[PDB]
């Protein structure tokens, strides 16, 4: 217990709450009453999060082609960048992935159906990347271990 | 000196030197944050450019200033929304802010700072502004229930 | 009340040397356009009226004008086209999901008020005006 994070929903303003189900699909859903739609928000870096479902204890990453997926063990794929847009907004970007010669970052994102969309297709400025922490309470994370 | 196209004025490190000295009034214990309601002060408190006098709400509702619970601003945040208003927007100003992040990280061994974006200004703003107007329904509930139960008299 | 107000309040009390017809005169006077039952109002909450009567009539007019004010600004952030309308939709997420969240009888309450005509619309003005009426 080093860091000092939230367990929260993640409300996306398509009219979703983020989850992450016992299978390792990720998607959102309009069930406000499950349990999975929980979140470790873990700071380990200035304005750096993981994002861990609490009843599987899965941690969401990018992967190099623009994929969301799921990932037992904490690796340099499971850090998200956290930034406001226009002041309302959280969006969650990779830290390690770019739109290469653009220099666009790549996005958590859902569509307008409540799906998870490619990191690359998801902008900041669009409503898919727009989330907001519905925050449960204050939690104290021992450090994950960085893998490979 | 620094200074853009898009820049009301340059700034210099004597800038920066007085933002930290600012900076540690409101937060002596060098915590890395203030509490919101004291943003417009702090913000009143600096020396020109970066000063934002008050009446400043508007200005600093219009900030990107994310807010760790709860209702805790980060120095970076502030530092870098503050010199933007200067400096002016940009593109590279984005991928600016992410840099700026990574060597403030690099020089900071106090890693308990950093805290996950709870809410915004402008969402905190809205919070009161809901209160304003649920306190008001209730007083007028309340004071229709007494008008009811004083009818039989 | 500042000596200042009082003044003010002295002066266009005196041009009229008071009637109840005479106050909406004096109100008048003063850049305000009350409706004869809200005239009744400042009256009763105190046909004749004594001056420092009238001070006390014009703090606590002053008074509502702020509550009024503070409650319509409230409703102003979330009526974001600028209409004057907010949905009783919106409405009713707002005051569940927002600050001192209502329960649902309250705001099942506060939609039977709000939105009279039922067209799922609420002319906040008027339910600002029905809050602070009294
Ligand atoms: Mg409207
Ligand atoms: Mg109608
Ligand atoms: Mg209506």
């Amino acid at each position: 217990p080093q860091l000092k994070g939230i367990v929260t929903k993640l409300y996306s303003r398509q009219g979703y709450h983020l989850q992450l189900q016992a299978d390792g699909t990720i998607d959102g859903t309009k069930d406000e009453d499950s349990t999975y739609t929980l979140f470790n928000l873990i700071p380990v870096g200035l304005r750096v999060v993981a994002i861990q479902g609490v009843q599987t204890k899965l941690y969401l990453a990018m992967n190099s082609e623009g994929y969301l997926y799921t990932s037992e063990l904490f690796t340099p794929e499971c850090k998200f960048k956290e930034s406001v847009f226009e002041n309302y907004y959280v969006t969650y970007s990779s830290m390690i992935y770019r739109q290469q010669q653009s220099g666009r970052g790549w996005y958590l994102g859902l569509n307008k159906e409540g799906e998870i969309m490619k990191g690359n297709h998801v902008k900041k400025n669009k409503p898919a990347a727009h989330f907001l922490p519905k925050p449960l309470k204050v939690a104290m994370y021992k450090e994950p271990s960085l893998h490979d | 000196s620094v200074a853009t196209e898009e820049s009301t004025e340059p700034l210099s490190e004597d800038d920066f030197d007085m933002f930290y000295e600012i900076w540690e009034k409101f937060d002596p214990e060098a915590t890395q944050f203030i509490e919101y309601s004291v943003l417009s002060d702090f913000a009143d408190a600096l020396s020109e450019p970066l000063r934002i006098a008050k009446p400043n709400q508007i200005s600093l509702i219009n900030m990107d200033l994310p807010m760790v619970s709860g209702d805790r601003i980060h120095c970076m945040d502030i530092l870098f929304a503050f010199t933007k208003r200067v400096l002016g927007e940009s593109g590279e100003m984005d991928a600016l802010k992410i840099q700026m992040e990574e060597k403030f990280m690099a020089a900071n061994p106090s890693k308990i700072s950093y805290e996950p974006i709870t809410t915004t200004l402008r969402r905190k703003h809205e919070e009161v502004s809901a209160m304003v107007i649920q306190r008001a329904f209730r007083r007028h509930l309340l004071q229709r229930s007494l008008k009811h139960a004083s009818f039989l008299f | 009340l500042t000596e200042e107000q009082i003044a003010e309040f002295k002066e266009a009390f005196s041009l009229f040397d008071i009637t109840t017809k005479e106050l909406g005169t004096v109100m008048r006077s003063l850049g305000q356009n009350p409706t004869e039952a809200e005239l009744q109002d400042m009256i009763n909450e105190v046909g004749t009226i004594d001056f420092p009567e009238f001070l006390t009539m014009m703090a606590r007019k002053m008074k509502d004008t702020d509550s009024e004010e503070e409650i319509r600004e409230a409703f102003r952030v979330f009526d974001k086209d600028g209409n004057g309308y907010i949905s009783a939709a919106e409405l009713r997420h707002v005051m569940t999901n927002l600050g001192e969240k209502l329960t649902d009888e309250e705001v099942d309450e506060m939609i039977r008020e709000a939105d009279i005509d039922g067209d799922g619309q609420v002319n906040y003005e008027e339910f600002v005006q029905m809050m602070t009426a009294k």
